[PDB]
């Protein structure tokens, strides 16, 4: 029965990962003044099964790697990583029910950085390590306010539980006393999954030995990343109503503000062009960091002062 | 070393509390109220001995007077107390804020048909004091004598007898 | 707002730790029936 | 060089966390709170010399209870016997060792 | 490197020791020696050449792997006595991974593998930094676990550290080397009479801080490392030879100088104690130190060697170098046997 | 003094709301009415059990009960 | 005593012997020194949670730090080395023979 | 042990995913070192020990010494700033601001 | 088996530092130590230790392993390790052998045999984690420490950017 739960989970996880390549494609293409897939399903609803029946009958691109290993356990470790990000979110209730999930969640997604590391060390091409070691310094750079902002806005939650973060904004968002700490999230949020402005694997100025099965692997993970990253900041600063009896009301409230903000993604990258990566680089370690440890310290020192300090348990 | 002295089995046997633990958090506050005084002399009893074997029978009127306790509910206030913990069950933290309309209707037939003030915020985490008859430890840590301290040091400081004494020095 | 409904929660905290409190002495002698009837329950099977 | 410091100026920088004995935040004690408290008062001011032979009662009673060896060896030689003679047929658990009797509260 | 910069890391290399010496938690030990380690790094790397990185690399790997060790014993003292008190340790396993990590800290042999290459690849005032302020925390830790000091371990890397810094500095020309090697016996003769009295280690310890401060001094003010630039000193300040010698005869224990003032008492430490062999065959040993240092001496003031036709340009040039405290420390390393139970003091 | 803000606030306003939200950190809670209730709260906070005293006879300020007037009362926290 | 206790101890003298026999790399002998204090670590957490010991729970977050704090400086020790011989080989590090 | 077999079933799914991609298309017949990024490393890493040290926090502000606790709280986001600020004017933080 | 579990990831955790200190490859090295890392936060979280196994995957293995991998990505691009590896092998499930078979074993220090679930504490505590509290401790108890650390965490930065600048 617990075994039900898990997959009611993790399928349509990938279910919706499916169906968030068409939203993409269709909202990319009604902002850019045309229309996207309507022509493969109804209302180009068959165009993901189309192409992924397409990549797992195309032909393996035989890379000569350097260690079969790692090659294979980047996947492995992207997808599993992917998967176990979902496992704590409260919509109401979380499938681990854990008390330290925030914590669980930050550490899971410090360890996504190996995939790239491996995928980039285990091709054959300097280059593809090049952009591997560029993307995981851009990948840590932004855990640092990642963990930070998180840290700041938990000093008002009480505890690094997920599911008290529902009962922490009962009265209002959390996005109305941390709207900073809310948009420095976000943009971290979006430099964390390598999504533009921040996507430097697509830019002119690291997982390209990988055959078409292995980088829908790694696509569909980055997809559940940027569906969970949007979750997780729908918990976290805009928590809807919950009601016990009624628990599929916290579910519908959840699940239309995670789907408009991962319709915001899409927004932004048919928005803006890309950074240069010093750009970013400056962005985080002399715009974000020092507004993040300013905020830190006010979120610190102001539950002390209006004594608003939330409960441990 | 020695043989360990354990009560025996009838020793043990009590009339239990086989309630639930929300029907134990929904009585708890009126618990509190109406069982004061077993239950301090228990604890107290508990804190000085430092041994449940010395303690068996204060917890006994512990378990006498909480079942002493329910039975007063349900003949009177069997009803509102059932909706009441029924409502405190439901929930997984066992909330007692989503349930304050059924906490007024228990704290309502409570205080007509028995006469209980539900104590207020803050009561119930009072350090209180507690008349026993029973006398104070006087080694609860059954410790053995203690060692004898070294002497200390006293007298006047004279100097040293002819200086250091260093081999051929003279001061 | 966080002001108001931190300081509401803190007494929620306090009710819920006072409920607690006042549940203590009937779990504590209940736990120590318990293992004084597990420990002469395990001293009879040491001697048989 | 042990140059006392904390005690010359009256400061504690780490004596706090320096023994399970001491105060400890909400009141939690150790495990082997008592013993380690018997031991340390025992030990007290008669040096070192005095303290292995004059308080080796309570630091066996406190190793034993930070390593638990002895208890471990006991709870050893009871279930190796009783193993003994489950293998011999010389010996039945009974149903409050089995899972049969719904426990006390 | 910045001088502010300077300053910070000098005085965190300070109060790393310094916690090492005032603290009661063994954590806060451990974080003395990491904090002093972190901050000694640079000044070995101040000059930035490929000996300096090759020498802090050799130190970071020795000393991270006794502050593991140390970490291990610490561990080990707290299960078997579930306490944190720098004071007796209550296991001989972690007395002995604490005395060996000690001892690795110290370069006592046969770890002292790394003491002659690293001081040899740093700048000769950061080896007077390694070979004085760095043996002064490990001491202390020493001075307070001497009741769990295992005697056998401690007098056979007292013996092996006095026999191997002799043997060591014979067939040496480089100076740093030659300190390096000296500092292996000296730390050899401060724990050999560790377990009798720690007294007369503490002794031992300051003649010999001073006397290497001496030396060091000695060899920055005329920017020598080597026995054969050394041997041009005579033609430049021929003040400095006769310090030179004063100061070598004096770190041969040559009584009637302060070097003889340690190792004397020492012997007079360990025959109260039975031990007679034992101070006989390190006096003994100490004779192939005294035969190096004499070796400097007839090199550098007791003879004349070649010099160059350049140096008559430096004739011309006074020594604008600061000689920190250097007349001072020439007459305590030289001039203070008659001041000998001034020792008492160190109680 | 003036001329400075203003022209960091032109050049560098990400470096001026820094310190001005850490320079709001720092100085504000020793400022604060409410910083005494922070303190308040976090001690009246009843972790564990408040373990009770044998009555030797004069105590006339620790209560036998807890519905009894004295002792430390939370009014303050109701109110506030 | 307990028996996790033998395993964190033998996986301390297991990474002791591979950080103090070295093959080749540098980085390879920092990994086992890594090794040895993340064993450091969890013998240390086992015992302060066994013992509910409270006030040294913050101990092993301090080992942690500090010594992640000395494989930084270790790491950029390895860098420097890299940055004169091409490689990261111990065996490049003998000039201090002579 | 739910959370045992929750890691176990998305590390299978994985698995399983990743051999079939890596064997059913086999049906068919058909660098310089740069300083710059191991600074960035280092720099992470440090202020990901001082992130460490601030993780607490959450439950340090439960104490009952607050004063201590919110003195010691602004003097270690105050040490990662001035981490960060020598950092900065150090000419560390350049061609990867 | 399963009350054996604190021991039987102990195991793996051994036979992982086997697999890196015989150092193949210091990549593979970095791989052996980060399934050791996962397993040895496994066991400290089986301990109760939650926020500490959170600490060895953020911090550890999330931070300071991704460090290492990174340096060693940008430096790098037997029978030895084999032999070495079997040996490790062999002499840890020796001692697994003999340890459960006799129930006690003696390599330096006596060892139990049983399984590592009988120390534990028959208790609760209430409405905290003890282990959060003592960490929680490190801002109102640990003045000291916190000084301490912190001052060799800015002395670190500084300690990077002097050795790492090369003039
Ligand atoms: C107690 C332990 C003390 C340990 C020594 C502490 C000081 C030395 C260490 C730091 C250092 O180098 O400081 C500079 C140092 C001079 O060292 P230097 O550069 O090698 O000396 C060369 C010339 O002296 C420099 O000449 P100059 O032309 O540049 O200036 C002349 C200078 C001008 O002087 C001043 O400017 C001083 C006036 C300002 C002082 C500060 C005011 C604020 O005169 C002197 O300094 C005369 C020499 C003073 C004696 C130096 C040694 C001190 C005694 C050490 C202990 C001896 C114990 C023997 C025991 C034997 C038995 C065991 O000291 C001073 O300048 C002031 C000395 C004051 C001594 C006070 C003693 C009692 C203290 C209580
Ligand atoms: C009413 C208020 C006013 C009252 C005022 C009263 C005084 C008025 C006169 C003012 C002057 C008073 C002077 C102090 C009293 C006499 C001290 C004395 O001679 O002790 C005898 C002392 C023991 O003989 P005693 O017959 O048993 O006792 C007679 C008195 O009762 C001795 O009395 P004590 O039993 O109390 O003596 C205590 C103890 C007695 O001694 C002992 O318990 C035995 C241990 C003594 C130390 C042995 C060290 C051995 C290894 C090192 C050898 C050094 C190398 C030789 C020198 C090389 C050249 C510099 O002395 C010590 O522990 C101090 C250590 C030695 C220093 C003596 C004082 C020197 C001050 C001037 C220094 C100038 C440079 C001198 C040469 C440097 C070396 C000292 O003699 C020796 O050990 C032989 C050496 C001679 C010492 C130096 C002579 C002082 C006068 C020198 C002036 C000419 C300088 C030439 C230029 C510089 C040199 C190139
Ligand atoms: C979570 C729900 C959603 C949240 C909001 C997100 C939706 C909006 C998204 C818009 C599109 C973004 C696409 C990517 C853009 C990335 C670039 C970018 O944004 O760069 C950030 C830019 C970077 O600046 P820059 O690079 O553009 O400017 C030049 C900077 N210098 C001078 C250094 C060269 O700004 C920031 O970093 C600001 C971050 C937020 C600051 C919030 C401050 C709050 C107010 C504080 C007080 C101020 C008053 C003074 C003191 C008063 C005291 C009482
Ligand atoms: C630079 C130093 C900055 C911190 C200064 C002390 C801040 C503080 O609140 O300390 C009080 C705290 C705690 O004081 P306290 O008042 O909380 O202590 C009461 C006792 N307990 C903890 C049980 C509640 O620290 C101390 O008083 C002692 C430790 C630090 C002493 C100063 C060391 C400075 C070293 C500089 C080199
Ligand atoms: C190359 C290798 C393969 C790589 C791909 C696959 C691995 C990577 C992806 C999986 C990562 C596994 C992470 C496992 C531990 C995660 C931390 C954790 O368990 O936190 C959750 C929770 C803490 O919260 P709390 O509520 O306090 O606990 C319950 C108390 N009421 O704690 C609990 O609920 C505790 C539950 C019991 C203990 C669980 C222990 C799990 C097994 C150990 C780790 C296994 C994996 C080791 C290697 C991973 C890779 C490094
Ligand atoms: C006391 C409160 C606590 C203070 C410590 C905590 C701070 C929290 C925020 C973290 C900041 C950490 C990093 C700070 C780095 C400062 C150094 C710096 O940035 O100098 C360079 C900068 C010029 O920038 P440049 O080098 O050209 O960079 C490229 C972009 N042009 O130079 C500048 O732009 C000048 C920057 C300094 C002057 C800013 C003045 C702001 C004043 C606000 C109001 C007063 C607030 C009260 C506190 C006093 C502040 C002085
Ligand atoms: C129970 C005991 C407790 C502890 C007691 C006290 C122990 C003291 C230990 C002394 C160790 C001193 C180490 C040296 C000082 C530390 C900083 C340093 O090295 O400064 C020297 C400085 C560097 O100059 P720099 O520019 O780097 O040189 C390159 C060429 N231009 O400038 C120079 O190089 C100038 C040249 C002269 C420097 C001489 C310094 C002498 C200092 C030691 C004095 C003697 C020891 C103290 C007295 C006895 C104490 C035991
Ligand atoms: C006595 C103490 C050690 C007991 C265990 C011995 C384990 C087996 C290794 C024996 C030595 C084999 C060997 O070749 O050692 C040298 C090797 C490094 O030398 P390398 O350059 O790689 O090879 C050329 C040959 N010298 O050295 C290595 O690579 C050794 C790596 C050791 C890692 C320890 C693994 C666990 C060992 C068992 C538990 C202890
Ligand atoms: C078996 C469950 C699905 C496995 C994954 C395959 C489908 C999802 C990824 C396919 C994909 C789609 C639809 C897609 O639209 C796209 O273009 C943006 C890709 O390339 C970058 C893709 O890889």
């Amino acid at each position: 029965m617990f075994m039900i739960n898990v997959l009611t989970l993790i399928i349509p996880i990938l279910l919706a990962v499916a169906f968030l390549t068409l939203v993409e494609r269709k909202v990319l293409g009604y902002m850019q003044f045309r229309k996207g897939p309507n022509v493969v399903g109804p209302y180009g609803l068959l165009q993901p099964i189309a192409d992924a029946i397409k990549l797992f009958i195309k032909e393996p691109l035989r890379p000569a790697t350097s260690s079969i290993s790692m090659f294979i356990l980047a996947p492995i470790l992207a997808l599993t990583l992917a998967l176990t990000m979902w496992i704590p979110l409260p919509m109401p209730y979380p499938l681990i029910n854990m008390n330290l999930g925030v914590l669980f969640m930050l550490a899971m997604s410090s360890l996504a950085v190996y995939s790239i590391l491996w995928s980039g060390w285990a091709s054959n091409s300097k280059y593809a390590l090049i952009g591997a070691l560029r993307a995981v310094a851009q990948t840590i750079s932004y855990e640092v306010t990642l963990a930070i902002i998180l840290l700041s806005v938990l000093l008002m939650n009480g505890s690094f539980t997920l599911s008290t973060l529902i009962i922490t904004q009962e009265q209002v968002w959390l996005i109305f006393p941390a709207w900073p700490l809310a948009m420095m999230w976000f943009i971290s949020t979006l430099a964390e999954t390598n999504r533009a402005p921040f996507d430097l694997t697509e830019g002119e100025s690291f997982n390209v030995e990988y055959a078409a099965g292995p980088f829908a692997l790694f696509f569909m993970a980055e997809y559940a990343n940027i569906i969970m990253m949007n979750i997780f900041t729908t918990t976290l600063f805009l928590g809807a109503f919950h009601n016990p009896y009624m628990p599929e009301l916290y579910t519908i409230n959840f699940t239309i503000k995670s789907l408009l903000l991962s319709i915001t993604f899409l927004w932004i990258r048919a928005s803006y062009p890309r950074f240069r990566y010093d750009q970013l680089m400056h962005l985080l370690w002399k715009n974000f960091l020092p507004l993040t440890l300013a905020l830190c310290m006010w979120h610190v020192s102001l539950p002390i002062l209006l004594s608003s300090i939330p409960p441990q348990t | 070393p020695g043989i360990v002295e354990l009560p025996s089995l009838e020793d043990l046997k009590v009339q239990e509390v086989k309630v639930s633990s929300s029907v134990l958090k929904a009585a708890a506050h009126h618990y509190g109220a109406q069982c004061d005084k077993p239950n301090k002399e228990f604890m107290l009893c508990r804190w000085e001995e430092k041994d449940p074997r010395r303690c068996l029978e204060e917890g006994k009127l512990v378990n006498q007077c909480a079942l002493e306790f329910f039975r007063q509910i349900k003949r009177h206030c069997a009803e509102p107390f059932t909706e009441y913990w029924t409502c405190i069950d439901y929930s997984g933290l066992q909330l007692f804020r989503r349930c304050r309309k059924e906490q007024a209707q228990f704290d309502k037939c409570v205080l007509d048909k028995l006469g209980w003030v539900r104590p207020d915020l803050g009561e119930l985490s009072k350090v209180t004091k507690v008349k026993t008859d029973r006398p104070l430890p006087e080694n609860p840590y059954h410790s053995r004598a203690r060692p004898e301290p070294n002497p200390e040091v006293e007298g006047d400081l004279k100097p040293a007898r002819h200086g250091s004494r260093l081999f051929f020095w003279t001061m | 707002s966080m002001m108001r409904w931190n300081r509401e929660r803190r007494r929620l905290q306090i009710e819920d730790f006072e409920a607690r409190i006042a549940l203590m002495p009937l779990l504590q002698a209940e736990k120590d029936r318990r293992v004084l009837q597990m420990l002469r329950e395990n001293l009879e099977e040491e001697a048989t | 060089p042990f140059f006392d410091v904390q005690k010359k100026l009256g400061v504690d920088l780490d004596h706090w966390m320096t023994i399970q004995s001491a105060e400890q935040p909400h009141r939690i004690p150790a495990r082997c709170h008592a013993f380690e408290k018997e031991w340390i008062e025992c030990a007290h001011g008669i040096g070192s010399i005095r303290a292995e032979k004059e308080c080796k009662i309570e630091f066996e009673d406190f190793r034993e209870c930070l390593l638990r060896q002895k208890t471990m060896k006991r709870l050893n030689a009871i279930k190796r016997q009783r193993d003994k003679l489950i293998k011999e047929g010389k010996y039945t658990p009974p149903p409050h060792h089995s899972g049969q009797e719904d426990l006390r509260p | 490197m910045n001088p502010i910069i300077l300053i910070i890391i000098l005085m965190t290399v300070m109060l790393g020791t310094i916690i090492v010496m005032i603290s009661t938690h063994w954590l806060l030990i451990w974080i003395g020696f990491e904090m002093n380690m972190l901050a000694i790094i640079p000044i070995m790397m101040k000059k930035h050449n490929p000996r300096a990185t090759e020498a802090s690399t050799k130190y970071f790997l020795t000393q991270s792997t006794a502050s593991m060790l140390l970490m291990m014993a610490i561990i080990i003292n707290l299960m078997f006595s579930g306490q944190w008190t720098v004071m007796k340790l209550f296991n001989p396993m972690a007395s002995m991974l604490m005395t060996m990590a000690l001892a690795m800290k110290l370069g006592m042999a046969p770890f002292h593998f790394w003491v002659p290459e690293v001081t040899q690849g740093i700048p000769l005032s950061s080896g007077l930094i390694l070979l004085t302020w760095q043996k002064l925390a490990p001491m202390s830790v020493l001075y307070q676990i001497l009741p769990s000091i295992n005697l056998d371990l401690i007098l056979t890397l007292s013996i092996l550290s006095i026999t191997i810094g002799g043997w060591g500095g014979l067939n040496q020309t480089q100076l740093r080397k030659i300190m390096a090697y000296s500092s292996i016996a000296h730390m050899g003769w401060m724990t050999a009479v560790l377990l009798y009295n720690p007294t007369m280690t503490l002794l031992n310890l300051i003649i010999y801080i001073i006397m290497t401060s001496t030396m060091f001094t000695l060899f920055m003010a005329n920017s020598t490392t080597t026995t054969l630039s050394l041997s041009h000193t005579w033609n430049k300040a021929p003040i400095m030879t006769i310090l030179v010698l004063i100061t070598l005869l004096s770190m041969g224990g040559l009584p009637p100088l302060s070097g003889f003032m340690p190792k004397w008492m020492i012997i007079q430490e360990m025959t109260k104690n039975d031990s007679i062999i034992l101070p006989t065959l390190m006096a003994i040993t100490a004779l192939l130190n005294l035969y190096f240092y004499m070796r400097l001496t007839y090199s550098t003031a007791l003879t004349m060697f070649p010099s160059t036709n350049n140096m008559k340009m430096k004739w011309q040039f006074p020594t604008t170098k600061r000689m920190t405290l250097l007349p001072t420390m020439t007459v305590l390393s030289t001039m203070l046997l008659p001041l000998t139970p001034i020792l008492s003091i160190l109680e | 003094v003036a001329a400075f803000l203003k022209n960091v606030w032109a050049k560098e306003p990400v470096l001026v709301a820094s310190f001005a939200i850490a320079g709001l950190a720092v100085i504000l809670p020793t400022l604060s009415p409410y910083t005494k209730y922070s303190l308040m709260i976090n001690r009246a906070t009843p972790y564990n059990y408040p373990v009770p005293l044998r009555d030797d006879g004069n105590m006339p300020d620790v209560p036998s009960h807890p519905q009894d007037p004295q002792g430390p009362s939370l009014e303050w926290l109701k109110r506030l | 005593m307990s028996l996790v206790y033998m395993n964190i101890m033998m996986a301390f003298t297991v990474s002791l012997t591979g950080l103090l026999m070295y093959r080749s790399h540098l980085m390879s002998s920092l990994l086992c020194l890594e090794g040895m204090m993340l064993s450091l670590f969890i013998l240390a957490t086992l015992m302060i949670l066994n013992s509910h010991f409270t006030l040294a729970s913050m101990m092993p977050i301090i080992l942690l730090v500090f010594a992640a704090c000395e494989a930084a400086l270790g790491l950029s020790l390895l860098v420097m080395v890299s940055n004169t011989y091409g490689t990261d080989y111990v065996q490049n590090l003998n000039l201090l023979q002579c | 042990m739910n959370l045992m077999i929750t890691l176990l079933t998305n590390f299978t799914l994985a698995t399983l995913l990743v051999t079939i991609a890596f064997w059913l298309p086999q049906l068919n017949v058909y660098l310089p070192f740069s300083m710059k990024f191991f600074l960035v490393a280092i720099t992470f890493l440090l202020f990901d020990l001082e992130i460490a040290l601030l993780l607490p926090l959450p439950w340090a502000s439960q104490t009952t010494n607050l004063n201590t606790m919110l003195t010691m709280a602004l003097l270690l986001i105050f040490l990662l700033a001035v981490s960060l600020a020598y950092e900065w004017t150090q000419k560390g933080l350049e061609w990867t601001e | 088996m399963m009350t054996y579990i604190v021991f039987i990831l102990s195991i793996i955790f051994v036979m992982g530092f086997v697999g890196f200190s015989s150092k193949p490859s210091p990549i593979y090295g970095g791989l052996g130590l980060i399934v050791s890392g996962g397993v040895g936060c496994g066991i400290v979280l089986n301990f109760g230790g939650s926020f500490l196994g959170l600490m060895v995957f953020l911090i550890y293995l999330g931070g300071m392993m991704v460090v290492f991998g990174y340096t060693t990505a940008m430096a790098t691009e037997n029978k030895v390790v084999l032999g070495t590896f079997i040996t490790g092998l062999l002499m840890e499930f020796l001692m697994v052998y003999y340890v459960l078979k006799d129930k006690e074993v003696e390599i330096v220090f006596k060892f139990n045999g049983m399984g590592d679930w009988v120390i534990y504490d028959t208790g609760d505590s209430g409405f905290f984690s003890e282990e959060a509290m003592g960490i929680a401790a490190l801002y109102s108890y640990g003045t000291w420490l916190v000084i301490v650390t912190g001052w060799s965490l800015l002395i670190g930065v500084v300690v990077i950017m002097e050795i790492t600048r090369g003039n």
